[PDB]
């Protein structure tokens, strides 16, 4: 009965361990404590980590341009994350392909924030919070569809 | 244009395209 907040955080923790190993960002550590009962190594997480990475690679030029443009113009990153989400999943009807695209875009966002010795903490913090609280809008429509684990296991 | 809300909206629809492109394949396969 995992929620989107949990599987997303786990993916970012899983993705951070795969890229350069190193210490997990304090913000992500704290988010795992403030909750995350799903291990980053869990099979469902390993499945989604591969899938979402393939999405990023297939849309690499778009995920960088949109993100690079997003982060350099926002003044309330925690609020603009929910703005983008509401446009996709509230101003329109949810889709399985729209959900995967959103999840992949958020995992790519953390990747550019996780292991950088120059990214400010307040930037990483508001971004981790913006994602997890904005992604709660998918729990409803996805429990209707059978849940994350069932969606991928076929 | 060139507004902070127009640039966020323009990013949201870029992602909706990516999503819709992916979602085109799921319906026809199921039924």
């Amino acid at each position: 009965a995992y929620s989107t907040r949990e599987i997303l955080l786990a993916l970012c923790i899983r993705d951070s361990r795969v890229h350069g190993n190193g210490t997990l960002h304090p913000v992500l550590e704290l988010a795992a404590r403030e909750p995350l009962r799903l291990s980053p190594e869990d099979t469902v997480v390993l499945r989604y980590h591969v899938l979402l990475e393939e999405i990023i690679e297939r849309n690499s030029e778009t995920f960088t341009e949109t993100w690079n443009r997003f982060i350099t113009h926002t003044e309330h990153v925690d609020l603009d994350f929910n703005s983008v989400f509401l446009e996709i999943f509230h101003r329109g009807d949810p889709s399985l392909g729209r959900a995967l695209a959103w999840m992949a875009w958020c995992m790519h966002a953390c990747r550019t924030l996780c292991c950088n010795q120059s990214t400010p903490y307040y930037v990483v913090d508001l971004s981790v919070r913006g994602m997890l609280e904005a992604s709660e809008g998918l729990d409803g429509w996805i429990h209707q569809q059978g849940g994350w684990s069932t969606l991928i296991e076929d | 244009s060139e507004s902070q809300e127009d640039i966020i909206r323009n990013i949201a629809r870029h992602l909706a395209q990516v999503g819709d492109s992916m979602d085109r394949s799921i319906p026809p396969g199921l039924v």
